[PDB]
RNA sequence: GUUCUUUGUAAAGUGCCUUCGAAGAGUCGAGUUGUUUGGGAAUGCAGCUCUAAGUGGGUGGUUCCAUCUAAAGCUAA
RNA sequence: GUUUGACCUCAAAUCAGGUAGGAGUACCCGCUGAACUUAAGCAUAUCAAUAAGCGGAGGAAAAGAAACCAACCGGGAUUGCCUUAGUAACGGCGAGUGAAGCGGCAAAAGCUCAAAUUUGAAAUCUGGUACCUUCGGUGCCCGAGUUGUAAUUUGGAGAGGG
């Protein structure tokens, strides 16, 4: 039942995400999506973090920051 | 003049509290409830002192001295632990959650005003953990909540909600923005 | 509850809130002594899941250690965290080191908050969940690497990968380097 | 809605059993005579300290 | 040696303990039926097969009703409080057997208990009485 | 064995029905110098840079499959 | 109110009560760490993750209830013995180094916290103090404590009701 959904922890992680702000590299990363796009954004994220699977989840996470902040 | 080490440290910490630019989830504190509304919150909250250890002991010996030889409603009191208050918000049972502005690690109570704005719980950041402590038989309390209430105090509580909404939440809609502490 | 909000808050360490918290506290800890006692845990959530109960007999000490070590890479292969745990073990010799966690870091110093139990305290000597520490087989667990970080640095775990250090590397070396001869020679 | 759908326990509506435990402990202590009742405690000071 | 040399020379005296014969022959303790019927000249496993009882449930490495009837013989061979009783007295005298009405009563069933709890407790009360 | 105490709407267990339901971060990891191992698969560890996620994550096995639950603690022979 | 009072942090006291050091050290847990030697002279390597040095424990210590092994018709904490086996693997592929799963057997034992509100009630604990049936219990008082002590819960799930 690998990562059982847990409605509450999804809420808590996203609750802290909005309150804490962004780390200085993520702050650059969200500017980099709007200007340069996901291409260079993933390139910087991969150099910054450990592996490519790290950079996938992170740029998508930041794309959901943008998707919520701009529209809804 | 020459001061001690700890005196110099707390004075240095005081001026450091002012002169730094601060993140807006902090300095959402110190933009706190004013004198009249604070006094009026406590004029209600003082009617629900949790029954002190002596009072509870004497009453429960009165139960024993009477009932063993020869019906009551559930009594209402203020609710006062952080595990329990953040339990009560999200239940959702809290009608007024009072939050101290001065907490030893600040990181403890930083989520709480915004979680209260999320849940729709009418919160008020009141000034003093000591002042919250007084109404609750503790030295300090960090948080105090008012779940249920006697009907005599119900209308006053609902108005206390509306006064705090207007006085606190409306005056401090700018406080979710604006990094505090740019004092020259 | 409340600690899940705390736990997931402290997983973001470079996030702007915890960035600011860590900026003030790193300086404030420099102004104090090297090893001094904390009034209460700074991270009560992580303290509690490492087994800090806020009751009489439980102590939080804050500790500071220098960072780093080809003369400047003559290594010293013991951790900074084990060094810290040992120093608080000597200043507070009546206590027993239970666990320790990271609190704040810097160019020169890594900080920790060790958690200590008073085995002579009667609130510890009763309550059958914590009186195991009163048994004299726990006199200086931090000096023999029996803490969380010590067991890490010893390399004590399960599997193929820890075969050279599963029962302890000195024990397994002495065992496998022994000419065992029977009465009726095998 | 609240975050979790946890069923509320009976004890949140029923009179407390911890209170009942304490009361029925003091009851024993009065039968044994090791706690003097609050009614007689007045009589112990009405006769003494005069 | 260094310390042993002095102790074998001193007038203190050795703390001599002759506990070697006690290592082999330890008396059986946990069952008096077994304690009476245990041949100490025989071994452990021999005293198990003599009585009949299986000594090892896994088949051993190597090469391998007189008393069990007496065991079988000795193996084939919760009230209510004053306040609880008086509480059930009140419920029966006011209602009788209408468990729906009996459990919906705020005055006597102060603990909001079910019908099954009430009929079980009342029958305990009725068995101990008439 | 004999005997004194047990109580309070007290503490459990079994099976079914019904409603819910979190899991250890300067840590895993990545790079890196040094040590170390039978561990060529880069075996463990230490320092320093950077630093994660939850239909997670780790470890193995020819499109996938199996098996574990880390970063908390005790325990005889 | 230019007063009085909560706290927070930091001190002191021949304060009350405790506790740590030193010895021994065979074995046990760590830290630190060579060389003679052996390899053809020899920066790797070898002796050796040894001796010396430093710390820390007990009757055993350590380890230990899987972020284990496997590839089966699957086993099932650790530790130890026989076996694996001088095998796999390492190495100027040189001197040399060198396991583990399986199988047999000895011995076997399992559990506990943190993370979900007791909120119809901090249910918890230490000390002082007066008695008693004194490795403790009971009464009263000062406290610790809601920045969380108790009960419930630990994946083998578990919890609230019926």
């Amino acid at each position: 039942k690998k990562g059982a959904a847990s409605n509450r922890t999804k809420f808590v992680r996203s609750l802290v995400r909005e309150i804490a702000g962004l780390s200085p590299y993520e702050r650059r990363l969200i500017d980099l999506i709007r200007n340069s796009g996901e291409k260079r954004a993933r390139k910087v994220a991969k150099k910054r973090l450990g592996s490519f699977t790290r950079a996938k989840a992170k740029v998508e996470e930041m794309n959901n920051i943008i998707a919520a902040s701009r529209r809804h | 003049v020459k001061w001690p080490e700890y005196v110099r440290v707390q004075r240095q910490k005081k001026i450091l509290s002012i002169r730094l630019k601060v993140p807006p989830t902090i300095a959402q504190f110190q933009y706190t409830l004013d004198r009249n509304t604070a006094a009026e919150t406590f004029k209600l909250f003082n009617k629900y002192r949790p029954e002190t250890a002596a009072e509870k002991k004497e009453r429960l010996t009165k139960e024993a001295a009477a009932v063993a030889e020869g019906a009551s409603p559930k009594p209402y009191a203020v609710k006062y632990g952080l595990n329990h208050v953040v339990a009560l918000i999200e239940n959702k049972k809290a009608k007024l959650v009072l939050i101290a502005n001065d907490v030893d690690p600040i990181e403890l109570v930083v989520f709480l005003p915004a979680l209260c704005k999320k849940m729709g719980v009418p919160y008020a950041i009141v000034k003093g953990k000591a002042r919250l402590g007084t109404l609750v038989n503790q030295k300090t309390s960090a948080v105090a909540a008012l779940t249920e209430v006697r009907a005599e105090d119900e209308a006053a509580l609902a108005k206390l909600v509306s006064t705090i909404d207007a006085n606190f939440a409306d005056k401090y809609d700018e406080v979710k923005k604006h990094w505090g502490g740019g004092i020259l | 509850g409340a600690y899940k909000y705390l736990e997931e808050l402290q997983r973001k360490k470079q996030s702007d809130v915890l960035r600011f918290l860590q900026r003030v506290r790193v300086w404030e800890y420099r102004q104090k002594n090297v090893i001094h006692r904390a009034a209460r845990p700074t991270r009560p959530d992580k303290a509690r899941r490492l087994g800090y109960k806020a009751k009489q007999g439980f102590v939080i000490y804050r500790v500071r250690v220098r960072r780093g070590n080809g003369v400047n890479e003559l290594k010293y292969q013991r951790s900074l965290r084990a060094t810290a745990e040992e120093r608080v073990g000597r200043r507070a010799a009546n206590l027993r080191v239970l666990n320790s966690y990271w609190v704040n870091q810097d160019s020169t110093y890594k900080y920790f908050e060790v958690i200590l139990v008073d085995p002579q305290h009667k609130a510890i000597r009763r309550d059958a969940r914590y009186n195991w520490i009163c048994d004299p087989v726990h006199k200086h667990r931090e000096a023999r690497g029996l803490t969380a970080t010590g067991k890490k640095s010893r390399g004590i775990n399960k599997g193929h990968k820890f075969n050279n250090t599963k029962a302890g590397r000195r024990k397994t070396w002495k065992r496998q380097n022994t000419l065992s001869l029977w009465r009726y020679r095998k | 809605m609240p975050l979790t759908a946890v069923p509320e326990p009976k004890r949140r509506f029923v009179p407390s059993k911890n209170e009942a435990k304490r009361v029925m402990k003091i009851v024993r202590a009065i039968r044994e005579g090791r706690i003097i009742p609050p009614k007689k405690l007045k009589e112990m000071k009405e006769k003494e300290k005069i | 040696s260094v310390r042993k040399r002095k102790m074998n020379r001193s007038s203190v005296g050795k703390a001599t303990r002759r506990n070697k014969d006690k290592q082999r022959k330890i008396n059986i303790q946990s069952n008096p039926i077994i304690a009476a019927n245990w041949d100490y000249s025989l071994t452990m496993a021999q005293n198990y097969k003599k009585l009949g009882l299986r000594a090892k449930l896994q088949t051993p490495a190597g090469g391998k009703e007189t008393e069990v009837v007496k065991k079988l013989e000795e193996l084939a061979s919760r009230s209510q409080s004053e306040r609880e009783e008086e509480w059930l007295e009140k419920l029966y005298k006011k209602h009788g057997d209408d468990y729906k009405k009996m459990f919906f009563d705020k005055k006597l069933n102060i603990y909001q208990q079910s019908e099954g709890d009430l009929k079980r407790r009342l029958l305990r009360w009725k068995k101990r009485n008439g």
